[PDB]
């Protein structure tokens, strides 16, 4: 029948999405643990506690550098999306076949005598080979292991 | 050694502007016309509790009380915090610091043990609040030059907020420092006390807080409180 | 067996087997550790993928992963992985 | 038979405030036109303008008498914008009735009417929906704009109200006009 | 003021209407999206609701 009818709505819609946020000032010190001058062996192995700073995870993962990395309830697309109290990281002086058992559920030379890790995990391991400046001509007895 | 506040200890609550309008705001705040005890140091630190927040002014004039100690046991076994001026930088540290019964730094103390971290960055009325509420520490602070007899003024100004600090402690019990000048090691100041109230704030045109309403001081400012203006 | 659940997140649940948000249907599980332990490899799922899978939908590929920006052609080499990793399955695991 | 060189690390969440995580980044931002915006957690959609207020140097957005997010603070230049929200209305269908004609016209509220065809989606649309966006029938009133109606100058009765004065009815063949009414 | 309490009552109703935004009405949050960047979608559809 004759009238006017109310029959729809319109609405402008979005275009863009623009996201604004401080600057990036107070870095987290990874030099200090990946440009150190001398490191410790395997039983004495060295804490490091990261508090109070923003950290690049994804110069670290692209570092063109390394030879393992693997980890367990994270990915490293996730790693720059997502935040903790407090952050500890440990480095230490190894050998070749002595890398695997680093992971839930290994057992081996070292791995339950030393350094286990527990029946879960979050965080990523990242290694590389030392004999290109960490093993003097003579024999190297100034790092050591456990029998 | 008891005054009243007359208006007293009002903050800027959040960091929200505002312009002419009148706000309900329900918030840990110090009440009007409420006894806070004086501490007049004639011949004077003890160790005072720290229930949910504190209040804190000093008629200073020639820089004498410079910092605080904050935390519980005290025993270098339990986390503390510290506030020090050593007359350029303010000085904030969170460890467990070797502590002195009767501690003060003279016109020189410190301390460091298996802890967390720092930051670093009579016309003299310097006001403070101290809350540590879900994990954050905050200070708020103003400043501002009297000249009457001796006492707390009764004009009304608000007190904006100074830092905030991500720290972490069960805060109990806190204790002033001042500057002396003999070193007898033996082995001017207000503080009130914050309640849960409900308040009724007055931004004007500039988003500055001009006046407040105790909705609980008598019954009629309860009617100002429900009828939300400053007019009956 | 956690995330045979309807909207779920880990590896199982993202990568390999999706259930809907809406679900109608039974999920049965039995301990299968007399007929699967000899460690097997012949158990394998994936690690990597570019987005998440759809529910029941399945992938069966092995064209293998690029993360960084090397556009890495059939090379295991830096940043560049394989993506079927497999279990290992013997009774001196405890139960989980 | 030769040293590595190992790093490892893990994290905790024991509940107190996380001090460390990962960078986040920004966009550079646009004016005048309706986007999806993200300043510092706030989140919204609007158009974003240059404004006149003052905020104290502490604060970081401003509210209204309703408590609606009105104004913002940039984190990166200290300016302050405007939000104001992308416009809306209503869409309503004027018609002679089914047992005479077929012809309808088209009032959209509170356009300003150079925005119709971009605030619906023409391009979208049907080649039948299309010809009540664009044409030569178009007029702006006060109380939208209405599009598919011929504006006389005379004064009748009214027939089917619109609004501030205006009505439609179906007389001149026969056609749809629009006019201001008269009272006697 | 016969007038004058027709504006009034109807401009005190549109704005209880709009501060009724600001309630949660339990529910964790009073923001859609901070109820959707925070949980997964089968019990976000609980707060939602
Ligand atoms: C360890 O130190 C080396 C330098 O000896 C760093 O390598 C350089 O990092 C910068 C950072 O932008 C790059 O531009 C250079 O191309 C790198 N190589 C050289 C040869 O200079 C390395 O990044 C440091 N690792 C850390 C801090 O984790
Ligand atoms: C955040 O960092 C940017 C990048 O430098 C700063 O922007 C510059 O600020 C200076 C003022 O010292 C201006 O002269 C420049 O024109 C700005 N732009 C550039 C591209 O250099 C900005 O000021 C910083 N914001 C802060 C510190 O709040
Ligand atoms: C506060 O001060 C007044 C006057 O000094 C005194 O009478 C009163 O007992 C004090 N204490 C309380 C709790 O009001
Ligand atoms: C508020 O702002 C105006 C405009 O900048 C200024 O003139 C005035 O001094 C300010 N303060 C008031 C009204 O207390
Ligand atoms: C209008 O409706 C009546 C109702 O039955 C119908 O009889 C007639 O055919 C219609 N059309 C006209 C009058 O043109
Ligand atoms: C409508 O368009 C005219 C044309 O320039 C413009 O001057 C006017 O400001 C607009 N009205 C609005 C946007 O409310
Ligand atoms: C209606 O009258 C106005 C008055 O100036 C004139 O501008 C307009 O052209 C007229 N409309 C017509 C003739 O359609």
């Amino acid at each position: 029948e004759k009238g006017i009818y109310q029959t729809s709505n319109f609405r402008v819609q979005p275009t863009e999405s623009i996201v604004r946020f401080p600057n990036i000032t107070n870095l987290c010190p990874f030099g200090e643990v990946f440009n150190a001058t001398r490191f410790a062996s395997v039983y004495a192995w060295n804490r490091k506690r990261i508090s109070n700073c923003v950290a690049d995870y994804s110069v670290l993962y692209n570092s063109a550098s390394f030879s393992t990395f693997k980890c367990y309830g994270v990915s490293p697309t996730k790693l720059n999306d997502l935040c903790f109290t407090n952050v500890y990281a440990d480095s230490f002086v190894i050998r070749g076949d002595e890398v695997r058992q680093i992971a839930p559920g290994q057992t081996g030379k070292i791995a339950d005598y030393n350094y286990k890790l527990p029946d879960d995990f979050t965080g990523c391991v990242i290694a590389w080979n030392s004999n290109n400046l960490d093993s003097k001509v003579g024999g190297n007895y100034n790092y050591l292991y456990r029998l | 050694a008891y005054t009243n506040s007359f208006t007293r200890g009002v903050y800027y609550p959040d960091k929200v502007f505002r312009s002419s309008v009148l706000h309900s705001t329900q918030d840990l705040f110090l009440p009007f016309f409420s006894n806070v005890t004086w501490f007049h140091a004639i011949h004077d630190n003890p160790v005072l509790p720290f229930n949910d927040g504190v209040y804190f002014a000093s008629t200073e004039k020639s820089n004498i009380i410079r910092g605080w100690i904050f935390g519980t046991t005290l025993d270098s076994k339990t986390q503390s915090l510290l506030i020090v001026n050593n007359a350029t930088n303010v000085v904030i540290k969170v460890c467990e610091f070797q502590f002195c019964n009767d501690p003060f730094l003279g016109v020189v103390y410190s301390s460091a043990n298996n802890c967390t971290f720092e930051y670093v960055s009579f016309k003299n009325l310097r006001e403070f609040v101290f809350k540590n509420i879900d994990g954050y520490f905050k200070i708020y602070s103003k400043h501002t030059p009297i000249n009457l007899v001796r006492d707390l003024p009764q004009g009304f100004s608000a007190l904006e907020p100074l830092v905030d600090l991500p720290i972490g402690i069960n805060i109990t019990r806190f204790q002033t420092l001042l500057a002396l000048h003999r070193s007898y090691l033996t082995p001017a100041y207000y503080v009130g006390y914050l309640q849960p109230r409900t308040f009724l704030l007055k931004y004007n045109e500039n988003g500055t807080i001009t006046d407040a309403v105790d909705c609980a001081l008598d019954p009629l400012s309860e009617t100002k409180c429900t009828l939300k203006s400053f007019t009956v | 067996v956690r995330q045979i659940a309807p909207g779920q997140t880990g590896k199982i649940a993202d990568y390999n087997y999706k259930l809907p948000d809406d679900f109608t249907g039974c999920v049965i599980a039995w301990n299968s550790n007399n007929l699967d332990s000899k460690g097997n490899y012949n158990y394998l799922y994936r690690l990597f993928r570019k987005s998440n899978l759809k529910p029941f939908e399945r992938d069966i590929s092995t064209e293998i992963y690029q993360a960084g920006s090397t556009p890495c052609n059939g090379v295991e080499g830096f940043n560049c992985y394989f993506p079927l990793q497999s279990y290992g399955f013997q009774p001196t695991n405890g139960v989980g | 038979y030769q040293p590595y060189r190992v790093v490892v690390l893990s994290f905790e969440l024991l509940h107190a405030p996380a001090t460390v995580c990962g960078p986040k980044k920004s966009t550079n931002l646009v004016k005048n036109k309706c986007v999806n915006f993200n300043f510092n957690g706030l989140t919204g959609t609007g158009v974003l303008t240059e404004s006149n207020k003052k905020f104290l140097p502490f604060q970081q957005f401003g509210r209204d008498i309703a408590d609606t997010t009105d104004a913002v603070r940039d984190p990166q230049t200290l300016e302050i914008l405007d939000i104001t929200p992308c416009s809306f209305g209503g869409v309503s269908v004027i018609t002679p009735g089914t047992n005479t004609s077929n012809q309808v016209a088209v009032l959209y509220q509170d356009v300003n009417c150079t925005e119709v065809p971009v605030a619906i989606h023409a391009d979208q649309l049907t080649p039948t929906w299309r010809v009540y966006s664009t044409g030569s029938n178009v007029f702006q009133t006060r109380a939208g704009c209405l599009i598919g109606a011929e504006h006389v100058n005379n004064s009748y009765e009214c027939d089917i109200p619109i609004g501030a004065g205006i009505c439609a009815s179906y007389q001149t063949s026969q056609s749809i006009i629009a006019y201001t009414m008269s009272l006697g | 003021g016969k007038l004058q309490d027709v504006v009034n009552q109807n401009a005190q109703a549109l704005n209880t209407l709009v501060k009724q935004l600001s309630s949660n009405f339990g529910a964790i949050s009073s923001v859609l999206n901070d109820i959707l960047s925070r949980l997964d979608p089968p019990e976000a559809e609980v707060q939602i609701d």
